[PDB]
């Protein structure tokens, strides 16, 4: 990192928006990673700041940045139930099918804590409903796994 | 009793010297402590679970703990914090005056019944419970200057050698080792490990068989067959007791009949029994002690006997052993007796000064000299009878009574000059008549005295500690003042002092004595002349009094409060704090930065610094440290530049450029058992189960809020650590039982690796010590390494750890907060400039209550004794008014005439309030003891002159204004002989820079301004008192003479 | 049982021993451990103490090093007694 | 209180000596202390001297190669010779101890070590003489 | 023995004080107490 990439990482997951914003027109790296490949769009998307995701976004954020384990923004948002978040990443070109180091996708975890809305919309924009991760585990092996019967419907 | 002892001067003199000989056995034999018990007795509970993270810790030991805290008898709250280092803290918090014996007692059973569900691993660590209010007493260091050894060498050293030689010192309780003895570390490869089909498991399973200490019975052992000749022990495996003989223990026998050792899989080396702190003493590797008071300990023989028995240590010491000693709150506790007894000393030949200047003789001027040192002497055996100890409180509060003690001495003495004079009456007659003027208002003094300073001593918590210490030394140097008024001073008065004649009042005397002389009958004529003046139009003058109380309650409400002043106590603590992850050895450039800094820019003003990589304040981690900063003498750092106040401000500007941390320079709190005090101390509390994130989120919420208040709250800020990235590993179930691996082996084998492990005990030198397994450091260090692990599966394949498990990033908590059994997070503040915290508390409550619902808030610390002792000081005074009026109105038979003493309380307080107003000091407890003796002075000088007036009309027939006038006369004297004493006296509190001098000049500029103002303002208004008192409350004639 | 003197010392007499601080008013320790496998340690307290406070300290002190103590020694039972008291009487008991 | 006659001296190992050293130094003192019979008389141990023991290694490769657990072996050893507190019973109402022990006759001397077999993991019984050695040598009954 | 050896001289200087004190005060005389504290000796060598 440097200078001013370090304040973003800070502002984007504190969720300040004015100095996100700030921070953008002073000429920040708006793709600065922390120690473990953490982008602000990460932050962001973790911790479900939804207008810095856009601004981010607006100002050339990598959509399908990934960190040390191979993990992008839209596998944050889609485990931790941010479905707006996700709409706004797939709408800016966010990888559907992206794989971690695990070859987990964002379907797998929008499917493991059950958010129902989520996997629709990723389904929507092409989720591979067949993905399987490194034991060989699909989204619908997940939902019966979780007695989840309402998603084992939906994922066929 | 005065006629009895002026019959028997030499019974008189006796008793004053058993007094005498009383006090100087307790001089000897009391506690000396640089302050006594002032904090809340706290009991702490500490466990560790080694390799644990904060979530695990909670869960598997705080919660457990604290549900079986309840029962406790007087229990105010319970805090605690479990942390990313394995450790955890359970704080006890219990009423002042609990006895904290009983509440540790009572502490450990509680615990002692949650033992059995704790982890074996943090039973095996000891869990300790331990009173943790008392503070250091010493901090020792220990370095070796050849360079030989590292931390961990030093450790052991003292571990093993001094530890327990200072523990059973007289008059230590407690003592903390800045590290560990050696542990044997086994540390794993597990590259060589897989070479041979091993994990961890198998490693642990073969120390635990092959270091052991069998019990084998005995040949000949009973009960034994009949004729047996030999009887003897079998003795079988022992502990092993070296690296060489941990090496050989035999893993394993292969096919071809090899064998592989432990030390074909590990490397094995005495060392730590953990890492997370780095320690440094100027820079070089170093452990130490942190030593503790024991209860009721003298503090200045405890650290003498502690230097003598390292000194008895000194010649056993390896080449290059060192010891150092960069805390020590004995020196500090010197200077403070030193400047007590010199203030004592100084005010006794002040006395001399002022008794000669005005009686001028030599005899009358002995008189004050022996009296006031048998009232101090005696006064210590009266605080030996009640358990107190001579500490910084006590001792000011023997120099806040020399004006009450003098006062008694002059008092007495200058009457008996002043009666022979105007009577010509030998000194033995003279002495029994004017005890008999005096002798009855003495007593009534030393009530009404009682009844201002002994409410005090009812002042709930650490104020009310404080209070007690000056209320029972001032109210016990008062009593034995009086007595010593009424037994001895009247014996030497009565055979000491030589004839006057009568109406000589030294005006034909030659030189500058008669120019006073005649200087001072002009100016009584002058003062007395003005009274009657001013007795004329009485009203104008209580129109003058009323201004000066509005102005008295306007200065009062103006004048910021506070707690004891800051002291330069020659050592300070410089704060380091990295960002999130950041590592030991980053921390070690900022600490090596900051330590180069002392030892560079501040050369002439620091003499150590004790740097400590791995705990801070806010908590421990490898991002966080701490500088304690040890600066030479007072001495050696003349200036306002060179104190603690000035060198911190200018390092905090230095280290502003430090763009890899926050770091922060700051002095220890007057009373650092108990610290800030400044402030306000908040908890934030999750009341439903809504958990740490929204818990979090609450707390942001209150902490934006807060911060669109700025003319209200300031730097209010969490105390704790914020959330930081952590590594999360799935083992996968379904794969670990296809593959035939067992769930236990693989979380000992990543817990042993990546943890460390604790297995067993061997004897390193005669002594037993611990065992501990772990990876070798590069086999652990980053996710790629998680699959050079591997696990033996039932068929016996090894499995690597990347087979069955996956791994995400993700945040937690690196240090988690619990206040009353409930999440938590504590939240520090203060009140705005020129706002009182009391309100700035309101304010935080009325924000908090906007929070989520199932968020609650609390207060603890300094702020929980605030909103339960708010109360005190109107009604607790309102008793004391109470008091003081009925002793009164015994003493003068008189419903009314009381109101003619305590009209003179406000005349004091003004200029103290002035005083302290424009030195821009604060109203702390130092000013209130001050105020209380001034006003205690103010009002003995109103009851003397409303007792002379009231015994001239009453057996001498006069009229209210010669009555008046003539009491005012007699009184002016002795009155401005006390105060010019008192005055001189503690002008160099006033004037004290240096070691202590903020304690001075807090009881120094109050007093002086209250004496001030009291004696000037009461000489005219205590008059105007009785005159308007008695105009108003009367019947028959009073104006005129009679019979 | 079946303990020898170093095996009683060096498992149970040095654990216990070295969780022995922290006690109010104690002017020495001692201790022997023995080829019958028992071990005593005595704690001696200034004249003075009230030595049902200096019992409970050292119980609470022991009880944090119980769990160090090989379980056939905690099975046996651990004792903390007054020991300086004296015998009132000794009763014996005969079958004749 | 007992004696209130004379001294009552620690000698104290403060370095790691170890106990040989610790005698050895004892013994030094209380030779020189003879040697001024004049000043002090009866200077003397209160403990005891160290006495012959048996000292029984145990060889863990040719226990592994048997196939022999340590575990069964220090078990075995330590019932049979010094006893075993089991668990508890009840007796006449009454909760009492079980002791397991090897009878007098066979855990008397040297020899009866070898009537002691323990059973490997392939199930043959294995007597101690295959898998140990031991010797005399002098330690202490009682450590102070 | 080694903590309490210099009690006895100094505990009986302070009773011998206070007898003294004492003495003096029955008195009203600083010197009278002299032909009474002299008698100790008389009685400690029949013990002796
Ligand atoms: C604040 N404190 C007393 C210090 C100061 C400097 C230090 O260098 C250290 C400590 C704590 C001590 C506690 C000791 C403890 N014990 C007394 C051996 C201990 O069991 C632990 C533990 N939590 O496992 C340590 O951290 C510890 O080994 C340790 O490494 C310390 C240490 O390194």
């Amino acid at each position: 990192g440097s200078d001013l990439g370090k304040k973003l990482l800070e502002a984007a997951r504190a969720g300040r928006d004015d100095e996100v914003r700030i921070l953008m027109a002073n000429g920040a790296d708006v793709n600065a990673a922390d120690v473990v490949g953490w982008t602000p769009l990460h932050l962001a998307a973790y911790w479900g700041h939804l207008e810095i995701v856009e601004v981010l976004l607006k100002n050339g954020a990598d959509v399908n940045a990934y960190d040390t384990l191979g993990s992008t923004p839209l596998h944050l948002a889609a485990h931790f139930g941010h479905l707006e978040i996700v709409e706004v990443l797939l709408k800016n070109g966010a990888d559907v099918n992206a794989k971690d180091d695990n070859g987990i996708t964002p379907l797998h975890l929008a499917a493991n804590r059950g958010h129902l809305e989520i996997v629709e919309v990723l389904l929507k924009y092409g989720a591979d409903v067949n993905a399987q991760d490194k034991f060989g585990k699909t989204a619908f092996d997940i939902s019966i796994n979780n007695g989840n019967e309402d998603l084992a419907e939906i994922l066929q | 009793m005065p006629n009895f002892f002026i019959d028997r001067p030499i019974f008189a003199w006796v008793i004053a010297i058993i007094i005498m000989l009383a006090g100087g056995l307790a001089i000897l034999k009391l506690p000396v402590a640089q302050y006594p018990t002032i904090a809340p007795p706290a009991v702490t509970i500490s466990a560790s679970y080694p390799g644990a993270d904060a979530k695990t810790v909670q869960d598997t030991v705080t919660q457990v703990i604290e549900q079986n805290m309840n029962g406790i008898d007087n229990l105010m709250y319970m805090s605690s914090n479990s942390d990313s280092t394995g450790t955890v803290q359970i704080t006890l918090t219990f009423e002042s005056g609990t006895d904290a014996d009983i509440a540790q007692v009572q502490v450990q059973n509680k615990l002692q019944l949650a033992m059995p569900l704790l982890p074996q691993e943090v039973q095996q660590q000891g869990v300790s419970v331990e009173k943790s209010s008392s503070s250091f007493l010493m901090v020792v260091g220990v370095i070796n200057t050849d360079g030989t050894m590292t931390q961990e060498d030093i450790s052991d050293y003292v571990a093993a050698n001094m530890k327990d030689a200072i523990s059973r010192t007289s008059g230590v309780g407690d003592v903390q080792l800045f590290g560990s003895q050696y542990a044997m570390r086994i540390w794993m490869n597990p590259n060589e490990l897989n070479k041979f089909q091993l994990t961890p498991v198998d490693v642990i399973t073969a120390i635990k068989a092959q270091n052991a200490q069998v019990a084998a019975g005995q040949l000949g052992g009973t009960p034994p067959v009949k004729g047996q000749q030999l009887n003897a022990s079998i003795i079988a495996q022992t502990r092993l007791t070296s690296t060489e003989e941990f090496g050989k223990i035999l893993l394993k026998v292969n096919q071809d009949g090899s064998r592989v050792l432990l030390r074909d899989v590990a490397k094995i080396e005495l060392g730590g029994e953990n890492y997370d702190i780095i320690a440094e003493f100027n820079g070089q590797p170093a452990s130490g002690l942190g030593i503790k008071l024991a209860t009721g300990a003298n503090a200045l023989d405890t650290a003498a006997a502690i230097r003598a028995e390292l000194a008895k240590m000194e010649p056993f010491f390896p080449s290059g052993l060192k010891i150092v000693y960069p805390y020590d709150t004995t020196p500090f506790v010197k200077i403070s007796i030193h400047e007590v007894v010199k203030t004592l000393v100084e005010a006794i030949i002040l006395v001399f000064l002022v008794m000669y200047l005005f009686l001028q003789n030599f005899r009358a001027t002995l008189i004050p000299t022996i009296a006031v040192p048998v009232v101090l002497l005696g006064t210590f055996a009266v605080l030996a009878a009640f358990g107190f100890s001579i500490n910084t409180l006590t001792m000011f509060g023997m120099v806040l009574a020399i004006g009450l003690l003098v006062d008694d001495a002059i008092v007495v003495v200058e009457n008996v000059e002043r009666v022979m004079a105007e009577e010509g009456l030998p000194p033995k007659e003279a002495t029994r008549k004017s005890m008999g003027q005096i002798q009855g208002a003495l007593v009534g003094i030393a009530m009404v005295l009682s009844a201002v300073f002994v409410p005090m001593a009812f002042f709930g918590g650490s104020t009310g500690a404080i209070y007690r210490q000056f209320s029972i030394t001032i109210v016990s140097a008062m009593a034995l003042s009086v007595l010593v008024a009424l037994i001895l001073t009247p014996a030497l008065c009565a055979t000491m002092l030589k004839p006057i004649a009568k109406g000589d009042h030294g005006e034909g005397k030659k030189g500058f004595f008669g120019w006073f002389n005649r200087m001072f009958e002009k100016s009584t004529h002058h003062y007395t002349d003005s009274v009657g003046g001013i007795l004329r139009s009485t009203g104008r003058y209580l129109v003058l009094y009323l201004i000066i109380v509005v102005g008295m309650a306007y200065l009062f409400v103006r004048l910021p409060s506070s707690f004891l002043p800051d002291e330069d106590q020659g050592v300070f603590m410089t704060m380091v704090q990295l960002p999130a992850g950041a590592t030991q050895e980053r921390t070690q450039k900022v600490l090596n930065e900051v330590t180069h800094y002392y030892l560079t820019k501040e050369k002439n003003n620091v003499e150590s610094v004790f740097a400590f990589n791995g705990f801070g304040f806010a908590g421990r981690g490898q991002n966080t440290g701490i500088a304690f900063v040890s600066l030479k003498d007072w001495a050696d750092r003349p200036g306002e530049e060179n104190k603690v106040e000035a060198i911190t401000m200018r390092a905090t500007r230095a280290f502003s450029q430090i763009k890899d941390a926050m770091v922060f320079a700051f002095n220890l709190p007057a009373i650092v058992e108990l610290g800030t005090a400044t402030g306000f101390d908040f908890e934030l509390i999750d009341q439903a189960g809504l958990g740490h994130e929204k818990l979090t989120q609450a707390r942001n919420q209150l902490l934006a809020e807060a911060a669109k208040h700025p003319d209200m709250l300031t730097s209010v800020r969490p105390n704790g650590l914020e959330d930081t990235p952590q590594f999360k590993i799935d083992i996968d179930q379904e794969k670990a039982q296809a593959l035939g691996v067992s769930i236990n082996d693989i979380n000992t084998t990543l817990g042993a690796a990546w943890g460390g492990s604790y297995v067993n005990d061997f004897i390193d030198r005669g002594r037993v010590k611990k065992v501990y397994v772990m990876s070798e450091a590069k086999y652990r260090m980053l996710p790629d390494d998680i699959g050079d692990w591997y696990v033996r599966a039932a068929d016996g394949q090894m499995v690597p750890f990347s087979a069955f498990s996956s791994s995400r990033w993700e945040y937690g908590s690196p240090r988690l907060e619990r206040y009353n059994g409930l999440p938590s997070m504590e939240i520090l503040g203060q009140a705005a400039p020129g706002k009182s915290t009391g309100e700035a508390m309101e304010l935080m409550e009325q924000l908090a209550s906007k929070l989520p619902t199932g968020v609650g808030y609390d207060w603890t610390g300094m702020s929980y004794q605030e909103r339960l002792s708010g109360n005190q000081a109107p009604s607790l005074y309102a008793i004391s008014l109470i008091v003081v009026f009925l002793c009164l109105a015994a003493l003068y038979e008189s419903w009314s005439i009381p109101f003619s003493v305590m009209l003179v309380v406000p005349l004091g307080v003004i200029g103290a309030l002035l005083a302290a107003t424009f030195r821009g000091l604060t109203n702390d407890v130092y000013f209130q003891v001050g105020l209380l003796t001034t006003i205690g002075l103010s009002a003995k000088n109103a009851i003397l002159i409303v007792e002379f007036a009231k015994d001239l009309m009453d057996k001498e027939g006069k009229g209210l204004i010669e009555a008046t006038l003539d009491a005012v006369r007699m009184r002016l004297r002795p009155i401005l002989m006390t105060s010019l004493a008192f005055i001189l006296g503690v002008m160099p509190l006033v004037i004290s820079t240096g070691a202590g001098s903020g304690a001075q000049n807090a009881v120094g500029t109050g007093v002086m301004g209250g004496m001030v103002t009291a004696t000037v303002l009461a000489i005219f208004f205590v008059p105007v008192f009785f005159v308007v008192v008695r105009r108003r409350f009367s019947r028959k004639n009073e104006d005129i003479e009679h019979s």
